[PDB]
RNA sequence: CACCAUGUUCAA
RNA sequence: GCGCGGAUAGCUCAGUCGGUAGAGCAGGGGAUUAAAUCCCCGUGUCCUUGGUUCGAUUCCGAGUCCGCGCACCA
RNA sequence: GCGGGGUGGAGCAGCCUGGAGCUCGUCGGGCUCAUAACCCGAAGAUCGUCGGUUCAAAUCCGGCCCCCGCAACCA
RNA sequence: CAGAGGUGAAAUUCUUAGACCGCACCAAGACGAACUACAGCGAAGGCAUUCUUCAAGGAUACCUUCCUCAAUCAAGAACCAAAGUGUGGAGAUCGAAGAUGAUUAGAAACCAUUGUAGUCCACACUGCAAACGAUGACACCCAUGAAUUGGGGAUACUUAGUAUCUUUACGGGAAUAUCCUCAGCACGCACGCGAAAGCUUUGAGGUUACAGUCUCAGGGGGGAGUACGUUCGCAAGAGUGAAACUUAAAGAAAUUGACGGAAUGGCACCACAAGACGUGGAGCGUGCGGUUUAAUUUGACCAACACGG
């Protein structure tokens, strides 16, 4: 324990998250572009 | 089949539950033996005094240190 | 562990009469150049010549390891430190003539000599002998705190420890590159060498100790019969072949 | 949360360097800076007292005048690896600051 | 039973014991002062048959009382002592055989030579098993 | 109190139901054979206990209801005759127990 | 250095 | 059809070759503090027969079954 | 038209006459503050159904009722 | 010559077709132990074998030259750990993904044996770090003691010493000792500051007694560094960057308790160890729960259950 309370998951696995969610989201307006 | 040890004197209880005792025991040979006035640190199980006789029946293991 | 082998043979079942191994082994004698005063240091088996399979193309290259100390038989505890090799070069019944193959001081002795608040100096130095033979020498060298220093520490600077380089390269050049390998090992067993560098080198620098700590032959010359005499003088009687 | 140590665990001053290589701790393999990493430098008897007896009575060349081998090993420990094997533990916030220069 | 040198009763006839100690085995290897040719080599997992006691002070003792009986058999009565631990990249710290095979050559009657400690040291090494966090045991 | 949950009344009537019998036997028992012991003497048994008897270093009457397959009860009935004859010696004597040994000579 | 998960809602 | 192998405890196997049936796992018990580890009992007419080496799991001749690789004119 | 399968509450062996097995589940008692995990025990079978054979049927021979496959081509 | 390996114990794995071990070698690719430090160099990222080489860089020394040429900075530019991308190599060790064996209630998790991409090099991209001193740059003042690295100098008072070791050629030498000095990384620290922890000529000081200069960022917690647009990128992504809606706290540092499969020192057979005698299995007495009943009165669930005498 290096760190405070997160109020949520590990930051860098949100992070991840939020990175793989802006992935689909670029390829669902790809393919009706 | 077995030698007498004579127990020099009492390192301690050993180990957890305080059931085994560390002593220094002096071989009894007689005298002029290669095993004369030899000792050795080994484990005791039961109660034992200074100045109380084991039959070994094995002196080339020595217990570690505790 | 016992019996915990599941595959033997990885062929399947078991094939042999018992023979004893050293029943074929046949005793040797390793015989040093004559600058060692223990001469017949060690003894070796080797099989017996079977066939085409003849015992003196396997003897010959072989690399005996030995004390310094038990092969000069004398002097301190200095060279008790120093192990010597040895390369088996010719088969002269159960001799076994050798020739200088390296030495070496010992890990606990090296590792001692290392300090904390001083500088290591390493410098491998290359010569060629006289008669044809590549050594490599690396010498090692610490720094020393003067009596009167009161500072923390006694590193180097970084152009005082080139010219130490520099210094012992041309010193260990000019000696061994005139020299054979016979007065070659002479100087390095018996430490003349050494004190010659320490001698010139501790005007450089304050040093601990200088000391080389490895010599290795790297290239050699080709067979000489004659030279390999020369270098052995009177060869000692082997008894191992005689009756008992 | 608040800063533990001045020193920050490590012997890197601000304004000294940038970085310092990795090593592998000696128990476990885990890569540690080296000024961070505890370090010890060892000597030890390659036998005890009882078994060097022996030895150095069955050795012609080992005795009273000339002593036996020791074996002389740097190691660098983890922090975890060090408090673990308790080579160094947790201190006091007074006694924190006291450091050693030398092996005592 | 006979099979040594021609040399006079009460000679010393050297050899060098290798006893490579790890945490998982033990070895006691006798040859020449050459290495080439070996006379015996016992370890302690041919002593017991568990796994997690063949690194045991008791199965060195036991290798090295085998080693005795057969070099007394091949005319050795001495010995040099070469020492070593895993080495390399992974652990310098000898095993805990390392000192009853020692201890058990002297007791058994044997001439101990020269001890070294040969571990192989890297002056650089690869990179040691394990990741950057190391065992997480 | 422990009321255990979700535990009904059909639950809890078909648990004592159940219950009835079945567990037991929580040792292993390790039965043995009878003993055939007669509890009168024969002419062959009576005839070994006046020969065979005597001349045994220890007497005892389990040691003779060993021997000749009778019950103890009348192995020392038998052994106190031997005694009123003079053929066996009474070395250990009490009110349960009683050691005899053969005569010297 | 075998395995050791969890504790319904408010309020003392 | 021809040359080889294997048939042995409840399962997987080594036999000594030609005077004497055993190991690991399984089952029961004891040392054990959870396995695990150690100690003791486990328990097989040695594929079916004949020739029986003093006596045959062993040596040999015939049959049965199974794995190999090879031969095929009613 | 051809071939296979219904077995304790679930899934699945045995289907090589004389018998039902394995894992989970259920129940009882332990451990625990308590539940789970873990330990010690127990109970629970029309072997789909209707007949036949046999001294004897999960097991063999037919009918039935379901379930799943493969075929359904050249016009 | 019979195992080896690996582990908490094992197993996956290698092995009489000779593994492991031993000696001297050969090949290739990484890396540069000990020395290695509250040490040095660099703008940061970073940088440890030797020798030979190229351009540099700071500090010091100077009675050299010049004469405001400077500080900080939107825009713009160059560099930037690791991972990642492209094309050629290389491929020893280690090793994302994957495989196998364990552990487990489960456990393609930690542990074990392997193993692809990677890891290493050249050229070109990327520009996302706890990229940290979580502390912007320049300038001034600022108390103390012991040290350390590089360059120099000496041996309300009119002036205040001192040695040691080596010494035939990177040598009119090297290192030491004492004193001073400029520059650098710091330690234990008098004001002062601060919510505190702590900072302190190395400020987080000289600030309600608020003004040396310039620049970047912040405005309760989320939504969210998300959506849309746009620029750049081969891609991965990077820069810029909301709103609707939601919420009474979210945070910071210290204090006292409590807890820890954290450490230390003691203690107790309501704990264990060495044991004894039992209880748990049987019958029965009794209490408790359930079932039953018109009612089977009720409390209590280690510290309830021969307890409420
Ligand atoms: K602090
Ligand atoms: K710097
Ligand atoms: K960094
Ligand atoms: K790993
Ligand atoms: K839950
Ligand atoms: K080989
Ligand atoms: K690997
Ligand atoms: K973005
Ligand atoms: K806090
Ligand atoms: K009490
Ligand atoms: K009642
Ligand atoms: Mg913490
Ligand atoms: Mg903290
Ligand atoms: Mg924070
Ligand atoms: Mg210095
Ligand atoms: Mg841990
Ligand atoms: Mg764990
Ligand atoms: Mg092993
Ligand atoms: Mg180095
Ligand atoms: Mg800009
Ligand atoms: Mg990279
Ligand atoms: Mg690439
Ligand atoms: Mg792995
Ligand atoms: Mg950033
Ligand atoms: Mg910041
Ligand atoms: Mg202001
Ligand atoms: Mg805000
Ligand atoms: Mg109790
Ligand atoms: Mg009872
Ligand atoms: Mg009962
Ligand atoms: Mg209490
Ligand atoms: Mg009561
Ligand atoms: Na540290
Ligand atoms: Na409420
Ligand atoms: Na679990
Ligand atoms: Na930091
Ligand atoms: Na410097
Ligand atoms: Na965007
Ligand atoms: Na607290
Ligand atoms: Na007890
Ligand atoms: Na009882």
């Amino acid at each position: 324990g290096t760190v405070s309370r997160p109020r949520g998951m590990r930051p860098k696995w949100h992070k991840k998250r939020i990175k793989r969610l802006k992935l689909r989201r670029r390829r669902m307006r790809q393919r009706s572009k | 089949q077995a030698q007498v040890g004579l127990i020099i004197k009492v390192l301690g209880r050993t180990g957890s539950r305080g059931n085994v005792t560390q002593v220094r025991v002096r071989l009894m040979a007689e005298a002029g033996s290669p095993d004369y006035n030899r000792t050795i640190v080994r484990n005791v199980k039961g109660p034992c005094k200074e100045n109380d006789m084991l039959s070994l029946m094995e002196t080339e293991r020595e217990a570690r240190r505790l | 562990a016992l019996g915990k082998n599941k595959r033997i043979s990885k062929g399947g079942k078991r094939g042999r009469g018992k023979a004893e191994t050293m029943a074929r082994k046949e005793w040797y004698d390793v015989v040093a150049p004559a600058n060692f005063e223990k001469r017949q240091f060690a003894k070796t088996i080797c099989n017996k010549t079977q066939g085409t399979r003849i015992a003196a193309d396997v003897l010959r290259g072989r690399v005996f390891e030995a004390n310094l100390a038990d092969l000069n038989q004398s002097a301190g505890e200095e060279e008790a430190y120093r192990k010597v090799r040895f390369t088996v070069q010719e088969v002269q019944g159960r001799n076994l003539l050798t020739q200088f193959h390296s030495m070496e001081v010992t890990t606990d002795k090296m590792a001692s000599l290392l300090r904390k608040w001083c500088t290591t100096m390493e410098t491998t130095v290359e010569v060629k002998t006289a008669d044809g033979y590549t050594m490599r020498l690396f010498v090692v060298a610490f720094t020393k705190p003067q009596a009167n220093q009161q500072s923390r520490n006694c590193y180097a600077k970084q152009r005082l420890v080139k010219w130490l380089r520099m210094r012992i390269t041309k010193m260990i050049k000019r000696r061994l590159s005139k020299v054979q390998i016979k007065e070659a090992v002479s100087l390095l067993t018996r430490n003349v060498l050494s004190d010659a560098l320490v001698r010139r080198c501790n005007p450089i620098l304050p040093l601990r100790e200088l000391r080389i700590r490895k010599v290795r032959v790297v290239r050699t010359p080709k067979f000489d019969a004659q030279a390999l005499l020369s270098a052995h003088g009177t060869i000692p009687a082997s008894v191992e072949a005689d009756q008992r | 949360m608040t800063t533990k140590r001045r020193n920050h665990g490590r012997s890197k001053p601000a304004h000294s360097r940038g970085r310092v290589k990795p090593i592998h701790c000696f128990n476990c393999g885990r890569l540690t800076p080296k000024d961070k990493a505890v370090g010890r430098f060892v000597v030890r008897r390659m036998l005890d007292a009882a078994s060097a007896r022996d030895v150095a009575e069955a050795s012609p060349v080992y005795g009273a005048n000339f002593p036996m081998p020791r074996l002389y090993m740097k190691q660098r420990f983890c922090i975890a690896c060090a408090i673990h094997s308790r080579t160094v533990r947790a201190r006091p916030v007074g006694n924190r600051k006291i450091r050693y220069t030398k092996k005592v | 039973k006979a099979y040594g040198p021609n040399v006079k009763k009460g000679d010393l006839v050297y050899g060098v014991v290798h006893i490579f100690a790890s945490f998982n085995d033990t070895f006691v290897h006798v040859t020449d002062m050459s290495g080439r040719e070996t006379y015996v080599k016992v370890t302690g997992g041919m002593k017991v048959k568990a796994d997690r006691d063949e690194s045991s002070p008791y199965a060195a003792m036991m290798a090295a009382q085998d080693v005795v009986a057969r070099c007394k058999e091949c005319g050795i009565n001495a010995l040099h002592v070469k020492m070593r631990a895993v080495g390399g990249v992974r652990t310098k710290s000898p095993g805990p055989g390392a000192q009853a095979a020692l201890r058990a050559l002297a007791r058994a009657g044997m001439k101990i030579g020269r001890i070294e400690d040969v571990t192989p040291i890297p002056t650089d090494s690869t990179r040691r098993k394990g990741s950057r966090r190391g065992r997480r045991l | 109190p422990p009321k255990a949950g979700q535990t009904k009344k059909a639950k809890m009537e078909a648990a004592n139901k159940g219950a009835k019998k079945t567990t037991k036997k929580w040792s292993k028992g390790q039965s043995r054979e009878a003993l055939q012991n007669a509890v009168m003497f024969d002419k062959e048994t009576y005839d070994k206990l006046r020969s065979e008897v005597p001349k045994y270093k220890l007497i005892t009457p389990s040691i003779i209801s060993d021997r000749l397959k009778i019950a103890v009860s009348i192995a020392a009935a038998g052994l106190k005759q031997l005694c009123r004859e003079k053929l066996i010696r009474l070395v250990s004597c009490s009110s349960k127990t009683r050691v005899y040994t053969r005569i010297v000579q």
